[PDB]
DNA sequence: CTAGTTGATCTCATATCAGGAGAAGGAGCAGAGCG
């Protein structure tokens, strides 16, 4: 570190040297905080987190128990312990809580006024963050397992939601149409993800063992449908061309959107080419999930090497995502780790699990 | 909000980048020089470089590569910034008038993306068909230039390989195409791709891809003979042409690795390579009949450490360095006798990585003097710098009430001035001078009974002499006075006046012309004017026949500088002046362009006219004020040309740089009188008389601020003041190889006096760090103390704690060893200078790294690996804790005001502290909670925090005004291009509050000061529309430019204004100044940025 | 010659003839093709439409924009009555089109799968009548064409008839209305119309009638309760904001 | 071979108490092992 600090000064090395390196330190540190915690206010296994994109100071957090808790992250007491306050609610007693459990919860990206939580109650409301108060509701036929906002589109507001139907729900913000679909899946798409990188390119992943690449300009289906074998197994296109040899219940763009991760309940995790949707064969091991929703797994962002932290059983096991080399299992949760989510200021993990608890894993030393 | 002023004192100065080619004109041959927001233009000369222009780019200049087009007369410039502007420069000189024209400009950056490791690497295909720029990996964007944009449309090509090392175009190909290392987990690979700008992809390559070593790091693409590329790795040199595969693995390049390397032939025969020492090998390429046979490494010596160099011709080598001076070296057949063939021609200065320095009351002034640690490895230095032009006394004679200086050559056959006669009050005293020696002596023709109002040495081999009664003309030659005027009425001469040719005496309100000739002096011109007078000057200016056509007068009662037909003594220009003081000085001098005419008041007023030799008409009249008293003029011819100096209560040297008149300081106390001397000891001497003594200097540069070196060759790291000891604490560290051996004799090993750390707290190459404690008036190395083994030295302050009076120099240290990230063991060593000695007067284990340490209020506040801690000094001379705060990742920087303590942290940015001595504890009082990784801090008042974040911006936090309270605003956002490692409180020189001096990486020396609300709202309107009016190089946006970002965050500016736009205020044309200052008068405004400028 | 963003050369000298609506029309119609997706061209009777079309097929050809180099096989299904009428104003607009009928009359002489055969294979400009899309809709749906125009797209309005499963079997994502009204009767005609050229944007039949044609003539009587009518006028503008970007339509 | 006319054929619109007997399931529940 001091050959680091050196470095920096003496210009021998770019500053971004010493950010990266010491981030990638950092999380390879990642450890349990008991020097920090989050307040326990669900009822119910936490289903998702969400930290704003801005500032990322403030969480949301939605259970199983259909409430919704917005945190704060940061340590206003002048203690070097402290713990993450629940700024607001969405309680049992508020009008507009969800009747069944929230499973995604998302800020609005570019601002922090805003946030959208869909439920199995087949809602996708929309929040106003000052009032607390529901400024929408979209109503689908068929309970919703995820949804997902565009983290980069200044030009459209669209909501891909994923419910058990076959069909992708994209709901505009923006003067409100709920009517577009995306056809081509058959069965429930259990994730859905924007590309970080392009506007309209979102990747939907379904329990028929496929995940289909769509730009939703288009008027001609999906641009890609990811191939475990790349054509080694090649046969006209009706049953093959599936992304796992499962349910696909989760999806994650790499930082760059350059690749897209996808885990099954094969117990494989998977990178592509989110160009050409070309498997990379990296290897990544047996990466246990059997959950029948929606997998919630996040990479880091503004390291020297990424990573991706992936729930594994009770577990959160930390993997290098361009060369699959398991990084590590940050152990403290008693029950399935449904969600976590990366706090890219620090290098610091919040991951939430069904045991109604959301663990702050923070770098040692 | 806060309101804040950056000015740049010092450009930078690390060349970060230089290319040439021809670009100025298809025959000449320019070297273009990146430091780094400066693009520097030059010409190689069959000697040195002669510099044409100095552009400033509104960003980091991180690509700059000159390309010829087809059809194209000269070189087009590509210039990329690190925000990611690209253009296109072409240069078009019409006449005297130079331009930098935008041929193509745009933004290259895609919204997200992993900036790569490497760094930004732009290339451009030797047939110019496009621009490849590696900017994040997993892509390659590509300009395309066959299509002739004006917006320089980029589109992405996806590289699968992802951790790309270096790329090239390779040359002799039908079709665009890149050679690149890339490190995939099974090792580093050579591989190649086909860029198909029709298809816009990839293609297979000529040659597949090649496994290469595992520190493979540069390609060198070889023009079409051979072809291929030459990969340079830290263990070997390999040759990849497809077929052919060379390798070498000479021993004497695994020292170090190469990092620079550069074509000396067009075909790629030789190659100047430069690696991390220093060193310069040349590899050669042994063709064959055509193939390539072999190839060979040859150490052509040492230079300084090279970022960049670049072949000129004639075996000139330009040596760009960013850690220690840029060279200008020959490279000679045959060795010097030391087996280099490496001869420095010219050295540049660089102010190297400033990473520490102080400001310092040298001399006991009241100037200001920066003394910076700069440099690094072996170019490291104390580089001492200082305003003004430089006394550089050599001599003084304490002789009181001088009146009058004049340099005199007694003897007749030597041209040299080796006398000097002086009027006091009523007589006349002579000075011989003799080389070295002086001594007071009386020349034969000179009256010692009268006052000398003037005199000087003339032509025919004559002397003369103007008293306050008559005229004396002294044949040097022959004998004593032969020819004498004296007035016909016995009145007094009361001003003089004369040149080498004739005279101009003032008798009363009369005015005597009379010419010098051979046993004569015949008067020719009389007259009797309206009032008065107070100053005169007939020197010749463009002289060509032996006199002076025109005459200047300063009149009383009518104050104005008025103008004279000399044969005649009519009145040919009148130009007003007024006031209540009559002129003291006339002064008329050649500035680089043409005549001026000095004249100048008793209260440091001072008028300066262009001059004409036909009319003699005063025009474009401008006024200085300059010091508060009286001034006289006098005019030394320096290498270059003529400067006039100003002598006054602030003397300052008179020049013209540029065509433009400019004001220099010279730091001295006073200097009533001052005369040109060269003597045969003295060349092109001065010598200054006040009030006292006359003290015999030299002036070096006369223009911009002067740097001294004082080389250490090792790398200095820290750096504090002690007064009362008369000496400079330098934590240094040098590099030592195997027990250990230095690989050169540093300023460490060569000290006076030396020890080393005997301590019982703990029980390839290696750093070894050592204290250096340097006298402040001759700069050697007084003593050195060298640490413990593996002991690295990180901080260093000097104060006095608790109540003992004694003076410490106090270290903090860590024990770096290789099998750990974080130190874990530090100490703190308290020092105490005294006989010439260094004593060890305490310690203190820590269980980490000393990252900082400030006295605060007579106690000690250290910054050990995450705890900032306040230790109290005992009376049994040992430090014991007070207090603790725990909650920081890493305090780096600590700063102090009073009770309050600014913690800049690694990456939680800065924490304001408090230690309520009440309670005998620190109190987190406010901190800002973005992620800002600090490089520096600062706090300009109670509650303004200066803080400098590492992606090269400037933040100001205030304290708001709940908890709320606790949450530092960010009132002030400012991109400043500059990798800031230090700020400290002083002024380079004697409406703005406060002064804030910062160094950074490249060499920059900036000024942060802190302006009111209505200049500053003034100032940002004036930016505004400078920015309105002012065109950029690359087109780029001033908005842009100084705008606030980091990799996950972007805010336009504010609270600062950018000193150096607003100072170009004053190097545009009228008509452009009154198109700024359209909604009061312009001159308003000219007053304001000279009173700005005054502050550095 | 006018310039688009991305770069999209119409020619100066067809661009030039064309009025502003005209020109607002071939700009829309390129914007679609860059979102690979289709529309209507709305535009009442009388301002010309077929004139846009031809100019903006024209542009993409000489443009060489690109799958295919510049424009690819395209299908032009008109009513019999206008069939001449169009390849007249092909040949005298870009005379460059290799335009081919498909009918009875024709000028093939021969086999008429030779002809969509041959055609296709010179990326020509193949114009047929619904029928001939009815009878032929296996064989005529093979060759990768890379337009499908609908003139008078009005005989989609029904999405039962047999001609309208017939025009949605084409693949291409580029599918164009020009129909003077793309509604006449009801909302099953808007739905099916867009089912037509963008297959997922309003939703499925089901779907769409219950959010909008339901609430919507329910709102459209002078007895409903004031609910009624503000879920109306709401559920109408979701609806016109939806197919904003794909349906143009100018009045006169 | 070449149009043109004339039938047939098909597609697409526009309508709002004086049974009985047995077989199967289910539910209540007593009770016996037995984990």
């Amino acid at each position: 570190m001091l050959g680091f600090l050196s470095a920096r000064q003496t210009g021998l090395e770019d500053p971004l040297r010493l950010r990266r390196a010491e981030s990638t330190r950092r999380v390879l540190g990642l450890e349990l905080n008991k020097d920090r915690d989050v307040e326990r206010i669900h009822g119910g296994g936490i289903n998702t987190l969400d930290i704003e994109p801005v500032e990322g100071r403030y969480m949301l957090s939605g259970g199983s128990d259909g409430v919704i808790v917005l945190y704060d992250l940061e340590n206003s007491s002048r203690q070097s312990y402290y713990t993450c306050k629940a700024v607001c609610s969405i309680g049992r007693d508020h009008p507009d809580v969800h009747r069944y459990s929230v499973e995604t919860v998302q800020w609005y990206p570019h601002d922090t006024g805003m946030f959208t939580s869909s439920s199995f109650d087949k809602t996708l409301k929309v929040w106003d963050t000052n009032t607390l108060q529901t400024a929408d509701v979209f109503n689908f036929e068929e309970t919703v397992y995820s949804h997902h906002m565009s983290p980069v589109s200044t030009k459209h507001c669209l909501v891909a939601v994923g419910t058990r139907g076959p069909k992708v729900q994209l709901c505009d913000l923006k003067s409100g149409s709920c009517s577009h679909i995306l056809q081509g899946h058959r069965q429930e798409i259990l994730a859905v993800s924007w590309s970080p990188r392009y506007d309209y390119i979102l990747a939907t992943a379904s329990a028929d063992s496929r995940v289909k690449l769509w730009d939703v300009r288009r008027a001609s289906g999906c641009l890609i449908t990811l191939d475990q074998h790349n054509g080694k197994k090649s046969q006209a296109v009706e049953s093959a061309n599936t992304a796992h040899n499962g349910k696909v219940n989760g999806l994650c763009f790499t930082s760059d959107g350059l690749h897209l991760l996808t885990v099954g309940t094969d117990n494989r995790m998977r990178l592509w080419n989110s160009s050409n949707g070309e498997n990379t064969l990296v290897n990544y091991g047996k990466v246990c999930n059997n959950s029948k929703k929606g997998l919630k797994f996040t990479v880091s962002c503004g390291c020297s090497s990424e990573f991706v932290f992936v729930p594994y059983g009770s577990t959160i096991a930390v993997y290098t995502v361009y060369s699959g080399e398991q990084i590590t299992m940050l152990k403290g949760h008693y029950k399935t780790v449904d969600c976590c989510v990366f706090q890219s200021n620090f290098q610091e993990l919040y991951s939430g699990s069904r045991d109604c608890n959301i663990l702050a894993w923070v770098p040692s030393l | 909000m806060s309101y804040n002023y950056v000015v740049t004192a010092q450009k930078p100065t690390a060349v970060n980048g230089c290319v040439t080619g021809h670009f100025t004109s298809a025959e000449d041959l320019n070297l273009l020089i990146a430091k780094n927001t400066r693009l520097e233009i030059y010409v190689v000369t069959a000697e040195g470089l002669r510099p044409v222009k100095e552009v400033g780019m509104y960003g980091k200049i991180a690509v700059m590569e000159l390309f010829r087009p087809k059809g194209e007369s000269k070189d087009l410039l590509f210039i990329l910034t690190a925000k990611y502007n690209a253009c296109i420069l072409e240069y078009k000189q019409s006449g005297e008038s130079i331009d930098i024209i935008t041929r193509a400009h745009g933004n290259v950056q895609d919204r997200i993306g992993r900036p790569s490791e490497t760094g930004i690497i732009g290339i451009i295909d030797p047939e110019c068909r496009m621009i490849g720029l590696r900017l994040y990996d997993g892509l390659f964007k590509v300009i395309p230039l066959d299509r002739d944009n004006k917006e320089l449309k980029a589109f992405n090509i996806r590289l699968e390989e992802l951790h790309v090392i270096d790329v090239k175009f390779l040359y002799g190909c039908q079709a665009p195409t890149i050679c690149f290392v890339y490190q995939d987990p099974q090792g580093r690979h050579v591989k190649t791709y086909e860029v198909s700008l029709r298809e816009k992809e990839f293609n297979k390559g000529p040659w597949k891809q090649e496994n290469v070593e595992a520190e493979a790091s540069m390609v060198i693409a070889v023009p079409e003979p051979f072809g291929g590329a030459i990969i340079i790795g830290q263990e070997s040199i390999t040759y990849h042409n497809g077929d052919k595969y060379l390798a070498i693995a000479p021993p004497i390049i695994k020292q170090s690795t190469i990092v620079c390397h550069n074509r000396v032939d067009p075909n790629g025969s030789r190659y100047l390579l430069g690696d991390m020492e220093g060193r310069l090998f040349m590899l050669l390429l042994e063709k064959e009949e055509v193939t390539l046979k072999d190839l060979r490494v040859e150490l052509l010596g040492e230079t300084s450490i090279a970022e960049c160099l670049t072949y000129l011709d004639n075996g000139v080598v330009f040596v760009g360095s960013r850690l220690g001076d840029s060279q200008l070296v020959k490279l000679n057949v045959d060795s010097n006798e030391q087996g280099s063939y490496v001869v420095a021609m010219e050295t540049f200065t660089n102010l190297g990585p400033i990473v520490d320095m102080c400001v310092v009351d040298l001399e006991r002034q009241g100037q200001g003097q920066l003394v910076t640690c700069s440099g690094a490895f072996k170019e490291g230095s104390l580089r001492i710098i200082r305003n003004g032009i430089g006394i550089h006394e050599h001599a003084s004679i304490d002789l009181p009430g001088i009146k009058g200086l004049w340099p005199l050559r007694s003897d007749p056959n030597r041209e040299t001035d080796d006398t000097l006669v002086l009027s006091f009050v009523g007589q006349t005293r002579v000075l011989m001078l003799n080389g070295e020696e002086v001594e007071e002596t009386e020349l034969m023709g000179f009256v010692d009974d009268q006052q000398t109002f003037f005199c000087g040495n003339v032509a025919h081999q004559q002397l003369i002499q103007i008293t306050s009664a008559s005229v004396r003309l002294v044949s040097q030659e022959p004998k004593a006075l032969v020819s004498e005027w004296k007035e016909p009425q016995a009145k007094n001469i009361s001003v003089a006046s004369c040149n080498s040719s004739q005279v101009v005496v003032a008798v009363g309100r009369a005015l005597y012309y009379l010419q010098i000739h051979p046993q004569e002096l015949r008067q020719i011109s009389h007259t009797e004017m309206e009032h008065e007078v107070a100053c005169l000057d007939i020197t010749p200016l463009g002289d060509s026949n032996g006199l002076s056509p025109l005459c200047a007068i300063g009149l009383w009662t009518d104050i104005s500088a008025r103008i004279l037909k000399l044969p005649s003594f009519e009145l040919l220009h009148k130009e007003m002046l007024g006031g209540e003081i009559i002129p003291r000085s006339i002064l008329m001098t050649t500035f680089e362009s043409s005549h001026y005419l000095l004249c100048a008041l008793g209260d440091g007023a001072l008028f300066y006219f262009g001059l004409n030799i036909e009319t003699g008409l005063l025009s474009d009249r401008k006024k200085v004020t300059l010091g508060t008293q009286p001034t006289v003029l006098r005019t030394f011819r320096s290498l270059s040309t003529t400067n006039v100096f100003a002598c006054s209560d602030r003397p300052t040297v008179i020049y013209s740089s540029n065509h433009k008149l400019v004001f220099s300081n010279v730091n001295l106390k006073e200097v009533n009188y001052m005369c040109p001397l060269n003597s045969d000891g003295y060349p092109d001497s001065l010598a200054l008389a006040n009030n006292s003594t006359l003290t015999i200097g030299t002036i070096d540069e006369i223009q911009k601020l002067h740097i001294r070196t004082v080389p250490l060759y090792e790398s200095p790291r820290k750096i504090c003041y002690q007064e009362v000891s008369q000496c400079f604490g330098v934590l240094s560290s040098r590099i030592e190889v195997q027990g250990t051996t230095a690989l050169r004799p540093s300023a460490s090993t060569q000290a006076l006096s030396s020890s080393v750390s005997s301590s019982k707290l703990f029980s390839e190459e290696v750093e070894v760090h050592n204290l250096l404690i340097i006298d402040q008036h001759t700069f050697e190395v007084l003593h050195a103390h060298q640490f413990l083994q593996n002991e690295y030295a990180l901080s260093l302050v000097s104060c006095k704690l608790g109540k003992d009076p004694n003076t410490y120099f106090i270290v903090g240290t860590a024990m770096v060893y290789p099998e750990e990230a974080e130190p874990k063991q530090g100490r703190i060593v308290v020092f105490q200078y005294s006989d010439g000695k260094l004593q060890t007067v305490a310690e203190k284990e820590v269980k980490g790294a000393v990252y900082s340490m400030v006295e605060f209020n007579g106690k000690l506040l250290a910054s050990i690996n995450s705890t900032v801690r306040l230790y109290e000094w005992t009376t049994e001379k040992e430090l014991r804790t007070e207090c603790n705060h725990y909650n920081n990742i890493m305090a780096l920087y600590l700063k102090t005001k009073g009770d309050f303590i600014l913690v800049g942290d690694l990456m939680r940015s800065v924490l304001l502290l408090a230690y309520k001595p009440m309670e005998g504890n620190f109190e987190e009082i406010a901190r800002d909670f973005n992620p800002n990784w600090m490089s520096a801090v600062e706090i300009l008042d109670d509650d303004n925090f200066l803080g400098a974040e590492n992606a090269f911006n400037l933040f100001v936090c205030q304290k708001d005004s709940d908890e709320e309270r606790q949450h530092l605003q960010e009132v002030g956002l400012f991109h400043l291009g500059e990798f800031v490692n230090v700020f400290c409180h002083g002024s380079l020189v004697m409406p703005t509050q406060g002064s804030v001096l910062f160094g950074t990486v490249n060499g920059m020396i900036g000024l942060v000061t802190s302006l009111s609300e209505s200049w500053y709202n003034l100032l940002l309107d004036m930016q505004n529309r400078l920015n309105k009016v002012i065109k950029s190089v690359g087109k780029i946006e001033h908005s842009f430019w100084r705008s606030f970002h980091t990799e996950r965050k972007t805010e336009p500016a504010t609270g600062f204004i950018d000193g150096d736009l607003i100072e170009s205020f004053l190097d545009i044309s009228r008509p452009k100044m009154q198109e700024v200052v359209a909604n009061a008068t312009a001159d308003d405004l000219i007053k304001v940025v000279e009173e700005l400028t005054r502050i550095h | 010659d006018a310039e688009f963003d991305e770069g999209f050369k119409v020619p100066g000298f067809l661009f030039k003839k064309l009025f502003k609506y005209q020109q607002t029309g071939v700009r829309w119609l390129w914007e679609l093709h860059c979102q690979q997706a289709g529309g209507i061209l709305g535009d009442e009777m009388g301002l010309g439409r077929t004139i846009q079309i031809i100019a903006f097929l024209a542009g993409l050809s000489y443009s060489k924009i690109r799958r295919f180099e510049g424009l690819g096989p395209t299908v032009i299904v008109c009513p019999t009555t206008v069939m001449h009428q169009w390849v007249k104003e092909f040949h005298t607009w870009w005379p460059p089109f290799r335009v081919a009928i498909l009918h009875e009359t024709g000028s093939y002489t021969h086999k008429k799968e030779k002809l969509i055969r041959d055609v296709a294979h010179c990326h020509g400009i193949l114009i047929t009548s619904y029928s001939y899309i009815r009878l032929m809709q296996d064989d005529i749906s093979r060759y990768d064409w890379h337009y499908v125009i609908l003139d008078e797209g009005h005989k989609i309005r029904n999405p039962n008839a047999a001609v309208t499963l017939a025009c949605k079997q084409f693949r291409t994502p580029h599918r164009i209305i020009l129909s003077g009204s793309p509604m006449q009767n009801n909302l099953r005609e808007l739905w099916s119309l867009f089912d037509f050229i963008f297959p997922g944007k309003l939703g499925t039949l089901p779907v769409f009638m219950e959010q909008f044609s339901v609430p919507i003539t329910m709102g459209g009587y002078s007895n409903a309760s004031p609910v009624q009518v503000k879920t109306a006028y709401k559920c109408a503008c979701v609806l016109r904001d939806t197919i904003n970007p794909y349906l143009l339509r100018r009045m006169k």
